[PDB]
């Protein structure tokens, strides 16, 4: 990933299921 | 503290007599199933998804 | 919060109602609590759509 992309990724942080993205 | 509590206000712990064990309530749950098939004009083979 | 709410019923768990209350009016309480859970979840899915 790009250093800007890495910085953006670092900045962004029971009967239920979460569909993984395609 | 005989029993614990989670966010969803469900039972997740119990104090069993004579053993004083943890014995967490309902760790195991269900599982999902999905079917992948092509059109009926081609074939009828299927696949199982989790 | 909605699934933890009593929704005007006696208990939020169906097991206690089934093991304590008589079969009369137990289905009434169960229906009331589940339809409260319904109306909560259709409202919820409307905000998410
Ligand atoms: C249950 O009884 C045992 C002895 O028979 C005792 O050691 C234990 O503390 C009791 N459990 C309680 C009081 O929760």
């Amino acid at each position: 990933r790009s250093p800007i992309e890495d910085l953006l990724f670092n900045k962004v942080t029971k009967g239920l299921t979460v569909l993984p993205p395609l | 503290q005989q029993f614990g509590r989670d966010i969803a206000d469900t039972t997740d712990a119990v104090r069993d007599p004579q053993t004083l064990e943890i014995l967490d309530i309902t760790p195991c749950s269900f599982g999902g199933v999905s079917v992948i098939t092509p059109g009926t004009n081609t074939s009828n083979q299927v696949a199982v998804l989790y | 919060k909605q699934l933890s709410s009593k929704f005007g019923a006696i208990s939020s768990v169906l097991n206690d109602i089934f093991s304590r209350l008589d079969p009369p009016e137990a289905e009434v309480q169960i229906d009331r609590l589940i339809t409260g859970r319904l109306q909560s979840l259709q409202t919820y899915v409307t905000q998410q759509l």
